[PDB]
Formats: C-alpha cells, structure tokens, sequence
C-alpha cells in the first residue's frame, strides 16, 4: 500500500519510486497526532536493534537513516521488487534522506538512474563496428 | 515580543528550512500558511506572534528572509514544500556566486544586494512592535555566508545599534573539511563578527557528525540530520519568548548574564538528550541526569575540550516537566565536580531557565518525543584553542601568499589580511589574560 | 650596491679555496683541453635543467585495497631459502616524490660565445696586472665601440667560471655600462637571453655577480627602467627561487658583509631598484611573478 | 542565469564536442530531432545553460563549430544528433591549416577569425548572465591549436572577467601523430599560460590505456574516447544544472584549485569505469568511488602524480549520498599518503555533492587534481622541440610565412620557466630553512 | 628586574652596540631572520629584523613570559628605520585600577579602535631614520579614564632596523639630549 | 580624504 501524495504535475513519477512511498511524503501534516506509526516516530517492532551485529540486506542503502528505519526501508525495497522490471534501480526515496525541500514530492526529484540511456554504453565486440 | 531571523548562504538556508519546518509544526501551521479549521493543538492566540505575523484572515507568514547569491538553493524552496508559506519577496536571490571568496561577496557581489536586503528587513521590522532582536544563520567557510554575511551585520549595527543580534555560525572543523581556502574566510569573518554580533554560538560540523553517529546510531548521517537538531537548539533557546515558564529568560538576559567583557562573546552550545526512539522509552531520564549528560565533551557540538579551559558563565535552558527544586539541586552537584572548574572571579556561575512546553518532534526526523530536554549554552576559555588552530593553519598558508591573488583581485589588499590576523591574536591574548 | 662588482673576485675565490678551508667546487672542466689551443665546445645547454627523473622500477604502485601507496613485494631468491627457525622470526617481526630538485646546481659547460671569441683573439682586451685589482687595457677607445655586437657577448661570458675569462667579462661589462651613454637602450632586447641563462644556473657566485650587474645596468642609463618591465617574465623567476635565502644570526654580527655573498639582500635591493626606475605600471608585473612582494610606494 | 558557450575547433574538438552534445542532449531529455521528450521537472529548470529554446518547441545547443575545411562540418552534421545544431554556427574556411601553426594563426587566422568572433559575440550577447566559455580543441594540428589559440586570446581581451575552460589533448609521449607536434604544442602552451583560466589536460595514449585495461575493450575507436571526455565535461559542469546538498560552480572550483595565477594545468579522472562483466558484481558506494578516483592509473594524462605532490584536488561527487562518508574518505586519503600532498596547504581536498547522477548510474564522481607532477609533459615537449630546433628541421615552413625564430626561443624560455616554477613550488617547505 | 633599579631620567632596554644586545629579550622567529649589520647612512651596527609574516616574527622584552619587568618611566622612545614594509609594536601598561592594557601601533591599519584591553593605533613614518616617542601617560589618559603607573612589557615586530630603544621621563629636545642617544 | 585622514592619524573620543 504505497502512499499517494496529492501533488500533481505534468509528468508522473517513475514506477520504481511510485510503488515505494512512505507516509512522511505528504503535502499536509496531521497536526493532532504527530507521534504515530505513519511517520515512524515510535519504536519499531521490526528492524534490528542498534547493537545488532548481524548482516542486514541494506548495508549501504540508507544514507541518512537510523538502524531500524533503514532496516524497514531496505526490507520494503527488497520485498516489492518482484513487480518492478528486472533491471530496476537500486536507490529509493525511502532509503535516501528526506529533505524538508522535497517532502511534498512536488517535482520529479529522483529520475535519472532508472531512465533508459546509453551514457556509458560501450560497444560490445559482437556489436562493434569501425564507423564505416 | 517578536524576533526576526536572517538566513544566509547554502548552510544557513538549509538550516533555516528545518528551523521553519519545526516552527510551523510547533504552532500547528500547515505549509499552506494557516492552521486547519479543526485540531486546535496549541493554546494562546499570540504564541506565533514572535515568528509569524497574522495577515488578513487565516494566514500567517514567517518573519524571515532567505537571501543568497546562487538561486540553486533559494529556488528549491520556491517550488518545494513551502511554496505557499513564505512570502515571495522574502526569498532574495542573486545571479553569481561568491565562489568561496570573502572578498568577492564582501566588495563586488554583496554591494548590489545588501541594499535590497536592508530595504526588505526595514519594512519587516516596521510591522513588528516589540522587536527583541535578530538571529542570523551562516557558515564562515564560504564567501556568501562570510562577506555579505558580515556586511549585512555591519549595516544592521549602524542602522539599529542597540538591538541584539544573535549569531549561529558553522565553523570549519579542525581536520574534516570540504573546502580549501576556508581559513582565510573564517579569519576575515571573525575579524568583523567580533565587533558587531552580541552573542555568537559556535557550531562544528564533525562535532555533530560524531553526535549523530554515536548518540543517534546514524552510521551514515548527512547535512539534513545536522540541520534538524540545530533547529532544536534554536527552538529551545527561543521558546521562553514564545511560551510561559516558571523562570523565563529573554534575549537581553543572555547578554547580561553571559558576556563578562564586551569582546568575549562566543558560546559553546550543547543539547541533551540526543536519543533515538528505540532507547528513549527504555532508559528513564531525569533533570539531574540530562544536566550531567549535557556537560561532557562528547556532547559538545564544537570540538574544543572544556577540560583545557575554565568556564566563565554557563547558561541552562530547560523544557518539559521540570521544577525548580530538582534543577537547582542538580546544579549544586555540578559545582562539586572536580573535572570541570569555573574562573576565580565568578562565584555565581550558572543561569537556569525553565519552560513548560516540551520540545516537539519532526516526522521523518531522528529525535523522539522526550519528556524533558536541556539546551546548554556555555562560555569558557576552551574556545581559545580553536582560534589558535585556525590562526596556525591560516599563517601556514599566508607565508607563501597562496590563494591571495584571488582576494586582492576583488578589491581587498594584504592590509586587511594582516589587521585581521592581529585582531585574532589580540583576541587570543584577551582569552589567556581573562583566564589568568 | 658595490662600486666594482669584480672588486672582490680574486680575494673571495682565494678565501673560499684556502682561508675558510671548505672544499671548492671543481666541475665543468671536461672538454676544455689545454691552453694555447681552442676548447672543444660541447653541444650541451647550460641553462636547461635536463633532470628527466627515471623511476623505472622503484616507483611504488597504488594499492586499491588501502589508499596508502605501497612498494611492490620483494622477488624471492633461490640463494636465500627458508631456514629451520625463520618461522618464529616471522612471528617476532614510506613512499615520497623522489627529489624534484630545484635548488641543485645546473651544469654549465665552457661553451659561451665570449670564450670562443676570446680564444679567436678578436677582442681588444688586455690585463693591466696592477698592484691594485687589475683594470682592462682597452686597445681601442670604449666610446666608439659597437655595443650591438659586443654587449650580448660579454653578458654571455658572465656564466663562465674559470679564472682568466670571468674577470675579463665582468670588468668589460662594468666598463661598457659606465662609459656608455644612450647606446644601451637599443641593445636591451638582446641582453635578456644571456642574463636569463646566467640566472638559470644555480651557482651562487654567478647569481650574485649577475644581480649586481643587473643593478648597475638599470642604474647606469637614462630610462632603461621603462624598457625592462615587459621582460620581467624572464628574469624574476630566479628571484622568486632565492628571495628568502638569508642567514639569521640571533645576536651575532654578519662579518661577511663587505662582500655581497648573501643574495637574499641583493634580490630585495634589486627588486626595490626595479620598482624605483620605470615605476609606471611596474609593481604589477613584479607582484604577478613574485607573489610576496610589497610596493615601495 | 548562468550560461556556457561551447566552441569546438578542428577535427578532435569537433568530434569530442559532437559526442558531448549528443550525451548532454540525452541527459536533459531532448531527442535527436531537438524536441523535448523528457520526464523530469528538473530537466526544464536548467536547460538554458546549454540550450536555446527556439520557436516551435525545439531546442538547439549553444555551440560554435569551426575549422578551415568543409569536411568535418559535413561529418558532424551527418552524424547522429547532427541535426540539432543551428546551421548558422557552421563557420569554416576553404584552404586548410595543413597542421601549420603559422597558417592557422597569421594568414588563415586573420581572415576567418572575424566571422567566428561575430558568431561568438552573437551567441554570448543573446544570453543574459554569461558564466564562461568552454572550448574543446587539440594541441597538435594547425587550426585546432593555432586558430583556437587566437580565438581564446580575442575572447580574453573582449571578455576579460568571464570563466574559460579548455579541454586540450596533448601529443602522446611514446607515439606521436604529427611530425611538427612540438612546434605547435610549445606555442600553444605559451599562449594558454596567459590566456586560459584553466586547462584540463587530456591525452590520447592515456585514453587508450584506461579504455584497454579498466574497460577491457578489445578494439577501441575514437568514439569511446570522445565519449569518456564528454562524460568528463558533463561531470565537471553538473552542479550548474542540478540541485545538490553542497554546490560548486566553475568559479568556485577555479578558486579552490589554483593557488597561484599560472598554475592552471589540471589532470582529470572520472569515476566509475568498469567492464561489462564486472558491472554486475560491484556495489555503488562512496569508497569504491574514491579508490578508483585517486588511482594514478585512472587519470587520462601522461603525467604520473607519483613523481610529485598534489597541490590541491577536487572531487565532484554526483548522486544523493552521505557527506560524512565523502569528507571522511577524503580526510583518509589526505592523511595516509601525506608525503604525496603539499605541506604548506592543509586540507588540500575540495568536495561537492550533487543530487542528480547521470542516467543508468546510481552514483558517480569526477576528479580534478592540481599536481606538480604535471611538469613532465612540458619537459618532454621542450626537449623534443629543442631537438627539432638546434639545427632547423622543418623551420622553413613557418619562418617563410612571417614569424621569426624569436617566437620559438621565447616560447622555450617561458616553458622552461614554467617547469622550473613548478619545481620550486613542489620542493618548497613550510619551515623554509631546510632547503638551503 | 628594573624594580630595584635607580630609574633615572634615561634607561635603556636594548642597545645595538654591545656584546649581547638581545640578552633579556626573547626572540621568536618563524619565516624570518634576525641580524646585526652596519647601516650605510649612520655608519654603525644596527639590529635588523625582517620576516614574511609580521605576526609571527617578533622579540619580546622579558624572556620569561610569566615574569614582567617594571618601568615607571612615562615616555618610551624607539629609533627605527623605515623599510617601507609592514611593521608594528605593542606595549603593556598597568593603571590605577590594577588591570592590564595594551597599546598596539600598526603601520597597516586605518581606524583607531579602543577596547577595554587593546587600543590599536595607526602610524605613519618618514623615508629614512626617525625616532618615535610614545608618551604612555597621555595615551593612558585618553584611551581610559585611568592614569599610567607601570609598564609591563614591550614587543616589536618584523621589517624594522632597531637601535637604542629606551625609556625617558621628559620630552627631551635634540639639543639637551645626551650625545649617545642622538641620531647623528 | 576623510576616509584617509581619520584613518592615518590616531584619534580618540
Ligand atoms: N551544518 C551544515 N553545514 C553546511 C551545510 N551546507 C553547507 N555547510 C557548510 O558550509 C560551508 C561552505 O559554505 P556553503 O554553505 O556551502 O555556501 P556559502 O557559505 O554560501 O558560500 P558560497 O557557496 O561559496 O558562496 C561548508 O564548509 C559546510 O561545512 C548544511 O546543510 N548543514
Ligand atoms: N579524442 C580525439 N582525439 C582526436 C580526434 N581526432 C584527432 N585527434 C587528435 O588530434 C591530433 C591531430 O590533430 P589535428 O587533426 O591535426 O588538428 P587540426 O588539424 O588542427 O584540426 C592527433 O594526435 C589525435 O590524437 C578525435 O576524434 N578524438
Ligand atoms: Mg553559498
């Protein structure tokens, strides 16, 4: 059940990020109840403890998150990857930090790595040619 | 009672974004600029008056100006979350960067924008009636936050004079840095910030990186996490103007009880408890415990060990379920400790402050709902070593006159470099003489 | 500021070789052959620094594992095998840019044009051999000499280090500078190359002599100060190299003051004099090349 | 806002600029027909820096393509994304330089530089806030070196306070491609030392080395070399076009990289490069970026930094990442091999983080280090030139057209001056008495 | 020392003609040099201080930083030669309120700033040799309401040729000055 | 001229 932000723009968010949206990416807050499971402001039943010394599948996923939130976000990233294309991108708005700039998700803030391109697409020997 | 904030540079604006995100949540103001029709969370219709100004019916704009030379950060706010919140003519923006050049942003680029900034802040102050002062945010590493950040300070000083001007600078770390020419900018900023600011609060990036990594168990932090808890300190030290307290403290009392001499105004901020949600509700925290936790060098947000120096005057801000009895009992225990000592000529020492409203939480942030928190603000001679190291690594470069030709190309000359170097040296001599 | 730059040549050389007792540098005598016959000119270039460091195999390899540069592991040799007790010795068990030398002496072979023309015998120069320091017996009068043909040659011989030639070159340069009137101005473009070549070699005596001779040249004229400013790009680099070389005696007195050996003071004096003469738009160039210089109003 | 005017000279410049415009046009999301088909709001925000929106909803590059022959113009026009260029920017002569600096600088230069200057004036005056001029060219040919040098000079006296980039490839040491290469290169560097603001040096031999050993490509053409250099430009000019946590434009990097006015010959590496096999097995982290970033084997230049000390270095990281990892990695790389870094400049590393990486890559970075080991190529070129010149090989082709031997002699004077100055600043110490 | 001294109308703390001029002074030089050469216009040995950074190279009067000398003489006189470079000197004094002031005269500053502990003054010098007289009492009376009592230390920086720095009690004229204190 | 004169001589209050 991905979160649905009310903001609309000319373009639609890429499918590799639309399926993965947390409750914190909302345009309007819930002033009555800030401490809630929606905003992950309470202790989490899931997620490993800060002193946990085992192996977490995230490892390098989250860039600005604490251990339990990072664990939840990487677990959700790996959980719903089946519906995504096989060559899906690795990063996500959940794993990446939530800036106050980009909380409303007004614009297309993360699009490049999932865009089809040939930026570093060097010629393979079977596809090689000498610019004849 | 109103106080207006000025945010300068990339660092200042990024900090002020979290600051205003926290402020709007404190008073229940949605990003659209108005409280919802229902859910009147707060009490008192004049609480927002010190930060927000009520306009017409059902709209409150903040009292702030976001000014910078690059529009690559200012324009991000214009189309970000708070498009509706900020008044459009408060997000000032330029055309060219200072490019980490204090001379550039102090003599070439800041000249044509300081007048506009002063024009806007003038009519911002006119709407106000009980102006307590100003509180500015900047980093002393870059050029925009240093050159015009000091030019604006000088212009406000000459224009207003007696108004207090709080300063929250982000000083370069001793070794973990992101720029090269920053010692020059830091020295040149300290030279003019000495005579214009009234209370300047040092802040070090890596000193907060350590706090996030250890206390918040954030093995990978970033700038946003730092700006999140900077806003917490600002809110903690400004909440006495907003909310009622058992023993309140206004802006003018900080200057009176924390500045023994006109030039020694450089405070060491600290905060407690910095704890995640997982460990917050498992370990009970009392007033006597959090005040102890706010005095270790491992909780200082500036990397100077207080053991190397002597305290002149300490300031303590308390929020939440705090009573005078336990706080003034815990203060006595601190004075009996031998690892920290005050100067000879200050038998009084601390200045406590109690407020009832606990700090609020940031959804998606890093802190948790804490029953009671402390924002320690100190004044010690341990900061004397910071200027010594900055002076040493400034002189290590000035001997060869490296990177100087950029500064002299914008209007400044070597006389400014000298006269700032001797100003820093004189401040050092002041610190050892007073600590004698 | 010396009345006669050559006035201390013989005495300083003798003092250095014998009186002080330090070893005198005896090099660049290869290929000079005997006297009374021509010296074979080597094709080597004195000014150029043909260092060209060749670190073929001792250069450390970058380690992707650890960011520190590390040396390659030693190649095991059949002569040194594994002994019986070395297994316990194993239990009981730094890179840097090589030299990049800029203060070392640059080689200067005796192939200067002054030496060639003197051994040819076309120079009207003779040694007085007086009781005082020897003057130059000029066969023909100095004033009618063609400066265009001679001044580059004599300035080229300042680099020369063997006794019979350097004295003649320096004294002749001094005499032409003193006697000459307005003939110095048109030839000032041609003296840049020999002065630069003399400054390029990192030998103390030639550096100080050419510094004093530059001072006299910029002094012994009318308005050559305005003419040397565009050429500051080719002269001041050596000044930057040796600007701050100076002996510090905490409370002692510098006895070696009558001889201008400390080139740190000479460089400062030359820079000040360059600032003085032809000072219109001249401080900017000096500040551009020498970064720490301060204008003398 | 900030604008970049791109100029391509000769065969090498034209091909590399064509590939650069193809990859950048893909980056901002416009088809080879010029119409916009992208899917990001951030794309439209900063397309003015490289493209002019013409009536009809079609974008064209801000490029000028120049040479002395129509063949390369036809080649660039025919190629993919060759139809996006405005046909009015195709300035070209009809005789040809013939790999002759004199022809491209005195005879053909004086007759063609007028139209090129007119086009450049039109293009630069069209925009409002010019940031600088970016020029891609070679240093071996006649119209690539001689004509481009004259154009750089003219732009310098016409636009004296604007930025200037030059992506200049230098002749390979081990194998040459033109008999008169040192003849062109000596004068080229002689003029670049005064005119250009910084020259980021490339070398075809190095491009072959990286594309053969790291990329493990069997038979590399010119396409992948121009592709890598194009990616280098996209990385260096990234922060002008996308938002980031810490920003850095051209002027900021120029200030933080150049300690002295003549030290603007940089050495460049780009990260990451890997073979297709190893692509599926490596992870994208800041470390695995920084190990490959600091490898002397990854640099696309003939100068090996192992023979000198890094004066200053810059690393433009791309992608949304943690700043603490960035600056701690650069702190570690500065602290470990300290002897390979200059002693009198502490904190030699400048860092920047941009939030939008190139498409396909989760994370990327570009390395721009100012090293004093750059002197070796100048020494080898000077010695090759003096081997040319001692007994007059091929000199009649130049002296028989107007210029004399004094230009050659003065060029060697300045070049042997520059290498000696590099030696001085490398060998200097902080204490300053140890070297005597 | 100087507390049990006679402290007559004249009193010298550094003279450039002697076996050990810098006997009580503590040299602290970095990127600079100190010498003793014979000047070409007064035909006598002088003590020469020159350095790159004027804030690093200096000589303080008392060797022990904790120890301080005691001078009750009002006037302090320096004989300096202008090298057309950055130069400054600093002096510590004690007032009747028993607090320590500082008076720093600088060649490279324009404003005159007065702080409770430091008073920075600008100064301009002629072409060649010149003697400067400080008049500590008047500066103490003008900068602060207090009055001069004692001098605690004197400190002179780089780019200056020093000879015969001394104290005095009256505005001596050249005619009535003793011969050994004269410029010629 | 004032910015030079009040900046070249020492002046107190
Ligand atoms: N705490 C904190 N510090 C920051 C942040 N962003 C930048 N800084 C600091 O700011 C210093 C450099 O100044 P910047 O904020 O990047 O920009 P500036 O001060 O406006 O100067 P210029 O951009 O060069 O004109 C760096 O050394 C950082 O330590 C931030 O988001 N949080
Ligand atoms: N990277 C790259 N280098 C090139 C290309 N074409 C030529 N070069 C280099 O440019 C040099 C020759 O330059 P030249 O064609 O004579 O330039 P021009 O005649 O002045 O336009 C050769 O050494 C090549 O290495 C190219 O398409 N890409
Ligand atoms: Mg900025």
């Amino acid at each position: 059940s991905p979160n649905s932000t009310g903001t609309v723009t000319q373009y639609n968010h890429p499918m590799f990020v639309s399926q993965r949206l947390t409750g914190n990416f909302t345009s309007q807050f819930e002033m009555n109840s800030l401490p809630s499971h929606k905003y992950e402001t309470l202790p989490i039943r899931s997620g490993h403890l800060p002193g946990y010394q085992g192996h977490v599948p995230g490892g390098v996923g989250a860039i600005a998150q604490r251990k339990p939130a990072a664990a939840m976000h990487t677990m959700t990233h790996l959980a719903t990857s089946g519906s995504l294309p096989k060559g899906s991108p690795q990063t996500d708005m959940s794993l990446v930090d939530l800036r106050p700039e980009q909380r409303s998700m007004a614009k297309v803030y993360m699009y490049a790595e999932g865009a089809k391109t040939s930026f570093l697409k060097f010629p393979t020997p079977k596809t090689f040619d000498h610019r004849n | 009672r109103e106080v207006i904030s000025i945010h300068i540079g990339q660092a200042g604006i990024q900090v002020g974004n979290a600051c205003w995100e926290l402020y709007c949540l404190e008073h229940g103001i949605q990003p659209d600029g108005q409280m919802p029709s229902d859910k009147t969370i707060g009490g008192g219709d004049d609480a927002f008056n010190t930060f927000f100004s009520e306009t017409g019916a059902g709209k409150h704009v903040p009292r702030c100006i976001f000014l910078d030379l690059e529009p690559t950060v200012v324009d991000e706010v214009r189309t970000g979350t708070y498009r509706q919140l900020f008044h459009p003519e408060q997000l000032i923006s330029g055309k060219e960067d200072a490019a980490n050049n204090f001379a550039r942003g102090h003599y070439t680029i800041g000249k044509e924008i300081v007048d506009l900034a002063l024009d806007r802040i003038r009519k911002l102050a006119d709407n106000c009636t009980g102006l307590q002062g100003f509180l500015v945010f900047n980093a002393v590493g870059g050029g925009t936050g240093s050159g015009l950040g000091s030019l604006l300070l000088e212009r406000l000083s000459v224009d207003y004079g007696k108004k207090s001007k709080l300063g929250f600078t982000v000083y370069p770390s001793p070794q973990v840095s992101t720029a090269v020419v920053e010692p020059y900018n830091s020295v040149l900023s300290t030279h003019s910030l000495l005579e214009h600011t009234d209370v300047a609060v040092m802040l070090d990036n890596e000193a907060i990186y350590d706090i996030c990594r250890r206390s918040l168990d954030i093995e990978r932090p970033t700038y946003t996490n730092l700006n999140r808890l900077i806003a917490q300190v600002i809110s903690s030290l400004t909440a006495s103007l907003r909310f009622d307290g058992a023993l309140n403290v206004d802006i003018t009392e900080f200057q009176t009880n924390l500045v023994p001499y006109p030039r020694i105004h450089f405070m060491l901020s600290s905060y407690a408890p910095i704890i995640s949600a997982e460990k917050a509700y498992h370990e009970q925290l009392s007033v006597a415990e959090i005040t102890n936790a706010a005095f270790e060098p491992a909780s200082m947000m500036v990397k100077c060990d207080p053991r190397h120096g002597k305290y002149m005057a300490c300031c303590l801000m308390y929020r939440g379920d705090v009573v005078p009895k336990d706080v003034n009992a815990s203060v006595a225990t601190i004075k009996t400790k031998r690892t920290i000592q005050f100067v000879d000529w200050c038998p009084t020492g601390f200045k406590c402050g109690i407020n009832y409203q606990p700090p609020t939480v940031v959804p998606g942030g890093d802190l948790a709902k804490v029953q009671r928190a402390v924002c320690m603000i100190s004044n010690s001679t341990a900061i004397g070593e910071i200027f010594s190291r900055l002076d040493h690594k400034f002189d290590l470069m000035y001997a060869k006159r490296a990177f100087v030709h950029w500064y002299v190309g914008e209007g400044m000359e070597e006389g400014e470099f000298s006269e700032a170097r001797e100003d820093l040296a004189a401040l050092e001599k002041d610190f050892e003489e007073v600590g004698a | 500021m010396n009345g006669d730059v050559a006035g201390s040549l013989f005495t300083s050389t003798y003092r250095n070789v014998k009186l002080a007792g330090k070893a005198p540098p005896a090099a660049n005598l290869s290929g000079t052959g005997s006297c009374f016959d021509t010296t074979s000119l080597s094709p080597a270039r004195a000014g150029a620094h043909k260092a060209l460091d060749v670190q073929k195999d001792e250069l450390p390899v970058w380690s992707k594992s650890t960011l520190s540069y590390k040396y390659p592991a030693g190649r095991p040799n059949p002569t040194g095998f594994l002994k019986k007790g070395d297994g316990e010795m194993i239990k009981t068990k730094k890179p840097s840019p090589p030299q990049a030398g800029a203060y070392k002496r640059r080689e200067n072979p005796p192939n200067t044009a002054f030496r060639r023309f003197y051994e040819r015998g076309d120079l009207p120069i003779a040694v007085d051999h007086r009781g005082s320091k020897n003057m130059i017996a000029w066969k023909v009068d100095i004033e009618k000499l063609d400066y265009h043909h001679y001044l580059p040659i004599f300035f080229d011989g300042i680099r020369e280090t063997q006794e019979p030639y350097r004295f003649l070159a320096v004294k002749g340069v001094e005499d032409m500078l003193r006697v000459g009137g307005s003939k110095i101005l048109p030839v000032i473009p041609q003296l840049i190359i020999p002065i630069k070549t003399a400054l390029n070699t990192r030998d103390h005596s030639v550096m100080c002599i050419t510094l004093q001779l530059l001072q006299k040249l910029v002094l012994s004229a009318d308005l050559v100060g305005e003419a040397l400013v565009p050429y500051y790009r080719q002269i001041l680099p050596i000044f930057n190299l040796y600007k701050n070389k100076n002996k510090n005696l905490g409370d002692g007195i510098d006895y070696g003051q009558r001889n201008y050996d400390c080139l740190g003071e000479l460089i400062a004096d030359t820079l000040a004099l360059f600032e003085q003469k032809g000072g219109d738009d001249a401080f900017i160039n000096i500040k551009y090349m020498v970064p720490t210089y301060e204008s003398s109003v | 806002m900030r604008e970049i005017v791109h100029i391509q000279g000769g065969q090498c410049g034209n091909q590399i600029g064509a590939k650069f415009w193809e990859v950048v046009s893909d980056e901002h999301g416009i088809d080879p027909t010029g119409t916009y088909h992208g899917d990001s709001d951030l794309q439209l925000e900063r397309i003015n820096v490289y493209f002019n929106e013409a009536t009809g909803g079609r974008y064209v590059p801000r490029a000028i393509l120049m040479d002395l022959e129509p063949g390369t113009m036809d080649s660039v026009r025919s190629g993919p994304y060759g139809q996006i260029f405005r046909p009015d920017n195709f300035v070209f002569g009809q005789t040809g330089a013939g790999n002759n600096w004199a022809k491209g600088h005195y005879t053909e230069g004086a007759e063609l530089i007028d139209s090129v200057l007119d086009v450049v004036r039109k293009e630069a005056e069209s925009c409002d806030c010019l940031q600088g001029f970016q020029v891609c060219h070679s240093l071996g040919g006649g119209t690539g070196s001689g004509m481009g040098t004259l154009l750089i000079s003219k732009i310098r006296e016409e636009y004296p306070d604007r930025m200037m980039l030059t992506f200049s490839v230098v002749p390979s040491p081990k194998v040459s491609d033109t008999v008169v290469e040192p003849y062109n290169a000596t004068l080229s560097v002689h003029q670049l030392v005064e005119n250009a603001d910084e020259c980021m040096v490339l070398d075809n031999e190095a491009l072959y080395d990286i594309c053969f050993r790291t990329l493990k490509l069997t038979t590399p053409t010119f396409g992948d070399l121009n592709h890598l250099i194009s990616a280098v430009m996209s990385g260096i000019t990234c922060c002008l076009r996308f938002p980031g946590q810490l920003n850095a434009d051209l002027r900021k990097l120029a200030v933080n990289l150049i300690p002295f006015p003549r030290l603007h010959f940089f050495m460049v590496g780009f990260t990451p490069l890997t073979s297709r096999g190893s692509q599926q097995y490596r992870a994208l982290t800041v470390p695995e970026l920084t190990q490959q970033m600091w490898d002397a084997k990854n640099m696309m230049c003939a100068a090996d930094p192992r023979h000198g000390r890094y004066l200053t270095a810059s690393a433009l990281f791309r992608g949304r990442m943690s700043t603490k990892e960035v600056d701690e990695q650069m702190l570690n790389v500065q602290n470990k091999n300290s002897s390979y870094f200059v002693e009198w400049i502490p904190n030699n590393v400048k860092s920047s983080v941009c939030d939008i990486p190139p498409k396909g890559l989760k994370m990327s970075a570009t390395f721009i280090g100012n090293s004093t080991a750059i002197q070796e190529m100048f020494k080898r070129v000077s010695e090759q030139f003096t081997a040319m010149f001692r007994r007059k090989a091929f000199l009649h082709w130049y002296t028989g057209e107007g210029m004399d031997e004094m230009e050659f002699t003065e060029a060697e004077s300045n070049m042997n001056d520059l290498v000696s100055e590099y030696q001085q600043y490398q060998d200097a110490s902080a204490e300053e008495e140890g070297e005597f | 020392m100087f507390k049990n001294a006679f402290q007559s109308g004249f009193l010298s703390v550094l003279y450039s003609i002697g076996s050990k001029p810098l006997e009580i002074w503590d040299k602290q030089v970095s990127n600079g040099h100190i010498k003793r050469i014979t000047d070409a216009d007064i035909q006598s040995s002088v003590l020469e201080i020159m350095g790159q950074n004027v804030s690093t190279t200096y000589i303080t009067c008392p060797a022990d930083p904790n120890k301080t000398l005691g001078i009750k003489l009002p006037f302090l006189v320096l004989i300096i030669k202008n090298l057309n470079k950055y130069f400054s000197f600093e002096v510590q004094v004690l007032d009747d309120k028993n607090v320590r002031r500082r008076f720093r005269a600088s060649n490279y500053q324009s404003t005159t700033r007065v702080k409770p502990f430091i008073c920075t003054m600008p100064m301009r010098l002629d072409s060649g040799w010149n003697q400067i007289q400080f008049n500590l009492s008047d500066f103490t009376r003008r900068a602060y309401g207090t009055n001069y009592i004692e001098t605690l230390r004197v400190q002179v920086h780089a780019n200056c040729r020093i000879r015969r720095i001394y104290f005095s009690d009256r505005l001596y004229s050249e005619e009535e000055l003793p011969a050994e204190f004269k410029l010629f | 001229l004032e910015k030079l004169r009040l900046r070249t001589y020492p002046t107190f209050i």
